């Protein structure tokens, strides 16, 4: 079957530039229509633009004209967009999409995994683990961590049944934090942004 | 021209729901330029109806769509437990495609939420901390009030949330020093 | 440097038969030809300028279709002439220097003095004309321009050619015929309006005077005659006075006596009025090139576009088009055209296709799914 | 190519063959021709509508197009009046005060990208001037010349064919003169290149030919008379 | 990172590679240029990712041929009936957004290629009053590539290779020193280590 | 036609240098295409000058060039110790690449060599072999004599050294038997 890809989540400041990738096989991708679409958090979608992988006949909407660029490496079948001087306004989530053999050209037939780009300022500051008579079951607590992006696993993932993840809490002063329990231990926190592992027991 | 949707829809478990969009604009052609997508929170999202006329491939007969005039309308069936997610109206006509405001659709049911507490370690207490936190689960409603008392006591919480199980809950961080939490507390919990 | 050195005064005098040059370089005796092209009128009122430096007030003189530049100053002080639009660096300009040996010409930007002269120093002058001058893009080298003795000279701008016309020819503007030769011709493409001579003088800058004239050309029809050696001796201006329409008409110097039909008078217009209706709304071609999928063949489908403006000017950036004949229209000549109704006729076809869309074809496409008349 | 032929142009001479050399847009080549109208042609580039030479011209995507944006090329879209044939305009002023905002920057820029196709590439135009006419050629073709001959052959001067007898002439071509031409619009002398000699050209002997003859009932015997022309020519 | 340069004779049509990054092979003019030892740079031709409207110099028109790989955005070059004199140090160029089409705005790293016919003789490593320095010998080998090492590469700093020498009998000397030890030295050509301890 | 370049330069310290460029053609289109390349001995080339009206991205402001008729200049300032490279000057007015004669260049400063004498080894008399070695570096200047007293003294030597510390190094193998090694050796090293 027809699979597709991107690359992973990434977070920068206004001014750095960064570039995402996107990559397809089982079909013939030279000969398929490939985009991206814009979701803010909390508000509609937005369309930016198609490229033909074969000829890059670029199509830009009338409202991303000048903010942003699409291309594509025919050589390796993988497409990248490029944002020219990033701003506040870029902390959307990009999906992409394909032409597919359900409608025409523009009709979207499939759709990717999703890359998330937040804006912050905060210079990925790095996370924080602690743990916790009603014994029952055990949790930790992660906090002072700016990025959202942040997971916790027990025991390095071994330990999957009555696991349980519940969504992060962002405080007024400007730090997020969660809570995730497991049905009785070592809680593992791995931090996408800066690569950085801690290990906590309760 | 743009695409107007309902922000907020309310239904029910085995009932159906009639999504109406409006703003949809023809070209030389055709006039049938009419998709529909769904995306659940927290996931891609995936074509459910387009070419109203037509069905895609593996999506449920349950889904289908009409036109009249310049407005749109989509079909649901039987509103299942794991249908809560968001539907957009998409137009391709004049070789741009637009999507509406947004139409987050929601059912109601049949629902006691479970009230847990959990002290903070000796690391934050060392640290000059003290975090109370109060687990709230198994209520049905996307509300619930937290509170504790001391008389009835920064604190931040979130009042909706993710649809993992098909069940809603709450948790919040009671952020004080090791000395108030040590001069006492009990969770105040209020149920709609 | 810039200073406001030499004064000029302004006198006429009639030029009874000066400005005759040969239209082309063709050999031809005994025979007369009619030529329409750039001349002096006959019986002009040419201007005589006077130059003198005692020891702002020469402005550049207009160059409307050319000019007729002649000097009898037997000193050499005429050195060449300037050439520009505007001369204040916006444009190219040309530059003249007619010296001793090798001149040069030159466009360039320059920066001219309000007057520019030469100040020979013997050493050749500074370049006092100019301030500065970098973005040239044209260079030209050769032998001196005629180096009491009268000399003419005639200067064309046509379809960006800078044609020169001179002949030297010793005098007692007296009578008589002297046809000019066709000295240089070189290409400049430049917008050239104004025009100003330049006086040489040695520096305490030594004083001295000059006088010249000054003609301005027009389109005009001569009708020469040459002799059996093959030179201009004779010259009649078809539009100076009847005489010479009839002279022309009979291609005749002797008209005997009778009555003579020449060209019917026609009242000339004085200005051009421009009648469309009062209709300001936009076009729907925004609606047929941007659109996702056509119709099939069989079903072609049609666009009925009325009450607009139509810019077609709008299409040409979407993309190029392996057809398009314009069958009794031109597709320049569109936008300053008006239409009853214009209908959009949309539909996909096969590439190779393509062959029946037009008048009188016939074939698979052609005559079973969509024919033209 | 106007008024001479792609490949019969080895055999011809000019007088100054000028080059014109510029890249305009793939789908702005249109107006590239006597008496046409357009953006182009009304503001940069003007044809004259007595062209004669070969517009050459031939897509450059590959060289003057870059994917970060090739804006080294300018094209002007405003001026205050239409553009003469053969002519150059490269001010830079704003066609209001010292700056634009409101007035505009007449001097925009293409955007030669790689993505965008057929229509937007750059295409390299050279534009070869030619004028053939009376004057003295300067640049021929690679023919070879070949001895002269005088006193009924034919002859080839800087691509002027034609037949008839060559003899010294007593005329005064001056020396921008070239070729002459009689009443009938036909050359009657000529200079050659090598020589600066004037050879008359006046074509060879000729003549009616009036058959008297009788009745064939009678005889075959037939007369002929050579009208115009003496027994000894 | 390239590959390296094996000894070969005039006619095995040996091959050269070099790898780049930082850019999308789809549109931008790349090429390579040699250096023989002793002179300049020597521009040979340059290749289009897309048609490759290959353009080679006056002096490699019949010389040499590009066939860079599109797939790995790795390029190389293809030879036929080579020569002596094609010994030289060839470098990957590629366009580049700083100048026009036919400038170089990157380059590659350079691998020099070698060409003898002396049959690769195996190289020597021999031992040699400071202590404090103490150092090695290599002697009685043909090839120029050698390099010497200290304890596999442990000691960096106070390290120090003189250039070899070259003798009368064609062969070569290197010497080399280190701040005070078994010396190592690597022959590429002949794929031949010798240890050698002061 | 082909660029000539002064083979080599002497420079300073703090001073400028002028490297000369001749040759160069122009076509129609423009006449500045001129372009400077900087290759490190041994290292890989690196684009330092190009169309010298403008300034490469990451080249430092020291670097500028002039064009005066058919003869270019490269103007450096600031010669600093790891400015020892190779410069050539590239002219692409007609499609065809093209590049000097090689420049190098070396810069003036302030400067004992170091002489070192080593015994022939075992293994070496074994093989009834006797190489005696002097090595000499940490010299600035090009000026070095080798020689030997036996009376004096096949032999091989290499003044030039490799660009690794910016010093230059000399070394010179004597070969000679053990036999009449054993019979007597010195190093004389000759510098300014």
């Amino acid at each position: 079957q027809m699979q597709l890809v991107q690359s992973g989540a990434e977070v920068k400041k206004p001014g750095e530039s960064l570039k995402i990738s996107c990559k397809g096989s089982g079909y013939t991708f030279s000969y398929y229509w490939i985009g991206w679409v814009r979701q803010m958090p909390g508000k509609g979608l937005e369309w930016m633009g198609i490229i033909y992988p074969g000829d890059s006949d670029t199509r830009y909407s009338p409202s991303f004209q000048g903010q942003v660029t699409i291309s594509a490496d025919k050589s390796i079948s993988t497409a990248y967009l490029h944002w020219s001087s990033l701003k506040a306004s870029d902390t959307a989530m990009y999906y992409c999409a394909r032409q597919g053999d359900l409608g025409d050209w523009i009709l979207l037939g499939y759709w990717g995994q999703g890359t998330l780009v937040t804006v912050s300022s905060a210079s990925t500051k790095g996370p924080s683990v602690f743990p916790l008579k009603s014994t029952a079951a055990l949790g930790c607590l992660v906090k002072d961590y700016f990025p959202e992006p942040v997971t916790v696993s027990w025991n390095s993932g071994a330990l999957t049944s009555g696991v349980h993840t519940f969504p992060a809490v962002l405080q007024s002063s400007g730090l997020y934090s969660l809570s995730s329990v497991v049905t009785v231990y070592i809680c593992n926190v791995n931090h996408k942004p800066s690569n950085t592992k801690v290990d906590k027991k309760v | 021209s743009a695409l107007t949707q309902p922000r907020s829809v309310s239904g029910s478990l085995g009932q159906s729901v009639t999504i109406s969009c409006t703003g949809i604009s023809s070209d030389v052609g055709g006039d049938n330029y009419v998709s529909w997508y769904q995306q659940h929170p927290g996931k891609a999202p995936k074509l459910m109806i387009y070419d109203v006329s037509k069905r895609p491939s593996g999506v449920p007969d349950r889904f289908s769509g009409s036109k009249s005039g310049n407005t749109a309308s989509l079909t649901i069936s039987g509103l299942q437990a794991d249908d809560e997610a968001d539907y957009y109206c998409c137009s391709y006509a004049l070789s741009r495609v637009v999507f509406g405001g947004g139409t987050m659709l929601t059912v109601l049911g049949q629902p006691a939420p479970s009230v847990t507490l959990f002290p903070p370690s000796s690391e934050e207490l060392q640290a000059n901390k003290a975090t109370l936190v109060c687990l709230i689960s198994d209520f049905y409603p996307g509300a619930v009030t937290v509170a504790w008392k001391a008389s009835p006591v920064g604190v931040e919480t979130t009042t909706p949330s993710k649809q993992s199980n098909n069940k809603y809950a709450a948790s919040s961080y009671l952020s004080l020093t090791p000395e108030q939490w040590k001069s006492h507390y009990s969770c105040q919990v209020t149920h709609e | 440097q810039c200073v406001n050195l030499i004064t000029r005064t302004q006198s006429y005098t009639n030029s009874f038969t000066r400005g005759v040059y040969y239209p082309d370089k063709v050999f031809r005796s005994s025979v007369l030809h009619s030529t329409q092209d750039l001349f002096l009128p006959f019986f002009s009122n040419v201007t005589w300028f006077h130059a003198i430096h005692v020891s702002f007030d020469n402005p550049a003189l207009p160059f409307n279709d050319g000019v007729y530049f002649a000097s009898t100053e037997k000193s050499n002080i005429i050195r060449g002439w300037i050439f520009g639009t505007t001369l204040d660096s916006k444009t190219q300009s040309l530059l003249i220097v007619n010296n001793a040996t090798n001149v040069v010409i030159k466009v360039c930007e320059f920066q001219f003095c309000n007057d520019p002269f030469l100040d020979v120093y013997w050493m050749e002058s500074e370049f006092r004309v100019y301030s500065s001058a970098n973005n040239c893009t044209f260079e030209y080298v050769s032998q001196p321009f005629l180096m009491k003795n009268l000399r003419e000279f005639v200067f064309k701008n046509i379809d960006g050619y800078f044609k020169i016309y001179s002949k030297h020819t010793p005098i007692n503007l007296p009578q008589g015929f002297s046809a000019l030769e066709p000295l240089v011709d070189l290409p400049i493409g430049i917008n050239i309006t104004r025009f100003q001579t330049l006086l040489a003088l040695h520096r305490g800058w030594t004083a001295g005077a000059a006088a010249y004239y000054v003609g301005y050309l027009q389109p005009r029809t001569f009708l020469l005659k040459y002799n059996e050696n093959g030179t201009i001796t004779d010259a009649v201006d078809c539009a100076l006075d009847p005489l010479s329409e009839t002279k022309c008409t009979l291609k005749s110097f002797t008209v005997e006596k009778g009555i003579y039909q020449t060209s019917n008078f026609r009242v000339q217009p004085t200005e051009s009025i421009v009648r469309f209706p009062n209709i300001t709304n936009l076009c729907p071609f925004h609606e047929v090139f941007n659109a996702t999928t056509f119709a099939s063949v069989y079903a072609w489908n049609r666009k009925r576009i009325s009450n607009c403006v139509a810019d077609y000017s709008v299409i040409y950036n979407f993309a190029p088009f392996f057809a398009f004949k314009c069958y009794g229209v031109s597709p320049t000549k569109l936008n300053d055209l008006c239409f009853t109704n214009v209908y959009a006729d949309s539909f996909v076809i096969r590439g190779n296709e393509v062959s029946q869309i037009a008048p009188g074809q016939t074939g698979n496409i052609a005559d079973y799914n969509y024919k033209l008349p | 190519c106007y008024g001479v032929s792609p490949t019969k142009l080895n055999d011809l001479c000019f007088t100054n063959v000028y080059a014109d050399s510029f890249v305009i847009r793939g789908n702005e080549v249109s107006q590239i021709a006597p008496g046409q109208t357009g953006n182009i042609a009304d503001y940069n580039y003007k044809l004259p509508d007595d062209f004669t030479g070969c517009v050459i011209a031939w897509n450059s995507n590959k060289l003057d197009s870059k994917p970060s944006g090739n804006y080294n090329y300018l094209y002007r879209l405003f001026r205050k009046s239409k553009l003469k044939p053969f002519e150059r305009d490269i001010s830079t002023e704003i066609y209001c005060n010292g700056v634009a905002g409101p007035c505009y920057s007449p001097l925009q820029s293409y955007g030669f990208r790689p993505t965008y196709g057929v229509g937007h590439q750059p295409y390299r135009v050279v534009v070869l001037s030619f004028e053939l006419l009376h004057a003295p050629a300067t640049v021929c073709g690679p023919k070879k010349s070949t001895n002269l001959v005088k006193n009924c052959v034919n002859f080839n001067f800087n691509g002027l064919t034609g037949t008839g007898v060559l003899t010294e002439s007593n005329k005064k071509f001056l020396p921008f003169q070239q070729f002459g031409r009689d009443i009938a619009d036909t050359t009657d002398a000529v200079r050659d290149p090598q020589t600066l000699e004037i050879l008359d050209i006046t074509p060879c002997s000729f003549g009616g030919v009036s058959v008297i003859t009788p009745g064939t009932n009678t005889s075959n015997q037939v007369a002929v008379l050579y009208q115009g022309v003496n027994c000894t020519e």
